[PDB]
Order: structure tokens, then sequence, then C-alpha cells
């Protein structure tokens, strides 16, 4: 499973 | 002359040329922090400027225990230390410590409540429970784990704020007056994650003794078991209150709430379970196939009193050099 890299501030 | 100063409100912040653009963003108890950009490294940070480090030993020990669990700690899911530094140059002349981190984006206030993904959930999940067990590899329970000293950045990256000691995500333990182990964080971690699942705080306590009835409220009324733990007067107010069953976590985390929602259950009722005996640990969370999709043993396995006023600054100032 791919690790996330973005995160919506 | 390595040095200038800038103005922060009333205090005088005197920094390394290489920190620039400062911008003060925080002023608690414990001192004024600003933003700045550094020249040297090509990055931002945060610079803390200790407030009264040795006004008095309760100052001063805190400062030393700040200073040397910051040195000595060190893991992707804790704010780590870039630098410290003071701007004067002899013991006789030390005054003002200044301590260089990371500096992030965000804290988890806001966005726990915009509703993530599983796989942001479980990730910042993964990622807090990593920052937790080096904290506790290091002797370091932190019993005040919160939205606010959790922090974030853009690319969903996430360590501890600080090493610990809004009442909502305090554990049982504490809120009542009784010992506590390492799964004391556990409890913080779940109130988090329920949060993020359900959209507000799980246990919105008016008071310490209204955060006590609203966690019964929900999660029904411990063992008598239990109760013989306590202290007696805490006990006789605790034992005479109604007898709630509470909800199963089926009813108390349905379905309809997530975006793996079964997963996500099994966790949050082996983490929000009141009596610390019967509560998962760490280490068993970490192994949870809810959180277990992100294990890397680099990231989840990692390695690890009496003095006067003019002792401590001495102490403090070998630290710092
Ligand atoms: O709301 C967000 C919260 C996170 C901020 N970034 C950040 N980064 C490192 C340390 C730090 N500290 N360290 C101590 C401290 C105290 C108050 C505020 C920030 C603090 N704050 C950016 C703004």
């Amino acid at each position: 499973p791919k690790r996330p890299t973005t995160l919506n501030l | 002359n390595n040095f200038y100063s800038v103005e922060i409100g009333d205090s005088t912040f005197t920094v390394l040329k290489r920190y620039q653009n400062l911008k003060p963003i925080g002023s608690g108890a414990q001192g004024i922090v600003c933003a700045a950009y550094d020249a040297i490294l090509e990055r931002n940070v945060a610079i803390k400027k200790l407030s009264r480090p040795f006004q008095n030993q309760t100052h001063a020990k805190r400062a030393y225990r700040e200073l040397v669990l910051m040195k000595c700690v060190n893991h992707k899911n804790i704010i780590g230390l870039l630098n410290v530094f003071t701007p004067q140059k002899s013991l006789e002349e030390f005054q003002d410590v200044y301590i260089v981190m990371e500096l992030m984006d965000a804290n988890l206030c806001q966005v726990i409540q915009m509703e993530l993904d599983h796989e942001r959930m479980s990730y910042l999940l993964y990622q807090m429970l990593c920052g937790i067990k080096h904290l506790h590899s290091a002797g370091i329970i932190h019993r005040d784990l919160k939205p606010s000293n959790i922090v974030v950045k853009s690319d969903c990256t996430l360590k501890i704020l600080d090493f610990g000691l809004t009442r909502y995500y305090r554990a049982p333990e504490v809120i009542l007056g009784m010992g506590y182990k390492e799964n004391v964080d556990i409890w913080s971690v779940g109130c988090i994650m329920g949060e993020m699942i359900k959209g507000g705080v799980l246990f919105p306590g008016t008071d310490h003794i209204d955060q006590w009835n609203k966690v019964i409220e929900q999660l029904g009324t411990p063992c008598p078991e239990f109760m013989k733990k306590l202290q007696p007067t805490v006990r006789t107010y605790v034992e005479n209150r109604p007898k709630y069953a509470g909800y199963s976590f089926e009813k108390l985390f349905p379905d309809v709430l997530f975006p793996k929602a079964s997963q996500a259950r099994d966790l949050l009722s082996k983490m929000l379970v009141i009596d610390a005996s019967k509560r998962i640990s760490v280490d068993e969370a970490l192994q949870h196939p809810y959180i277990n999709v992100w294990y890397d043993p680099s990231e989840a396995e990692a390695p690890p009193r009496e003095h006067t006023i003019e002792e401590w600054k001495e102490l403090i100032y070998k630290e710092v050099m």
C-alpha cells in the first residue's frame, strides 16, 4: 500500500 | 556580531544571522516561539526563547530536562533539536537559551475534523504510535497528548511536539488520581482516532468531574474490580453514580461515519478501555491490522535531582555548549 504523500491543511 | 536583535513585542530575540524573517507564533509560560527561515540549512525552523530558565529551580530543572531529552531523543516522529545557542559569551553573562526545531505546518486540531480516508487516518496514527513508542523507550511517558501537541506537514508527515508531563484526551488514570503506565498514552491516541472518525470531541467534559461522566455515558460503568483501585474519596463519588451499560462500538462507530471500517472499530474498542490493565499496548496497537499496513522496523523498533541555581546555570550552559 502506497504511503500518502499529501495532506490538505 | 554573529548575532543580531529583533524585537518581538516586549521581548528581544538575539539570534544568529543565519536565522531570518522572525515571526512570533507562540507565547506560553514555557516561552516565545518564532517561526523563521534558516539561511544555512535552507528551510523553515521554529526558534524558542526559554522563559526565565534560571528564575528558579522549577524553571531550571524543566529547561535542563528539555535540553537533554531533545539532544538524546531522535526519531522522525518527534520534534528534534536542530540547534541550541545563547547570545552570551561567558558563564557569568549567561541569561537566555534559544532552541531551534523544524517548523511544521499545522497541529492536528483542524485537520482531524476534515474527514480523512483510511490510508491517511491509519498512516497518521501509525506515525503517532512510532513516536510514542520511541518516547516510551527513552523512559518518557507523555500523559498529555492532544491535537494541539501533535504537528504535521503538508506531505502527511507527523511529529510529537513535546515531552508532556483540555482534559478531553486525558486517560481515566490521570482524571482520577491513580497510577499510570505506558498505555496511558494509548487512551489519548484512542480519543484522537475516534474524533477523526466522528468529527468532534469524543468526551467533551465541561469540568474534571463531568469528564468522567461523559466517558461512562458512552463506554459504560467500569467494573467493581476497577473501583477498588480508586482513592476513597473518588471511589465514594464514582461508585455512587447511576450505572451505565455503555454502547457497543458498532453503535458508537457505525459504518455510516467512515469513508477497513470494521478494523478501525476493533482497534478503537481496544484503546478506549477505561481500565488500563485491559487496554491495548503500544506494541499491540502497532501490530494491529489497521496500523500494520505501514510497518517499517526502522520506524517502529529504533534504539533509545538535587542542585542549586548556580549549578543548574552551569549544567544548562554546558548543554548549550
Ligand atoms: O499552528 C501551527 C502549529 C505548529 C507550528 N510549527 C511549529 N513547528 C515546530 C515547533 C513549534 N512550536 N514549538 C513550541 C511551540 C509553541 C507554540 C506554537 C508553536 C510551537 N511549532 C506552525 C503553526
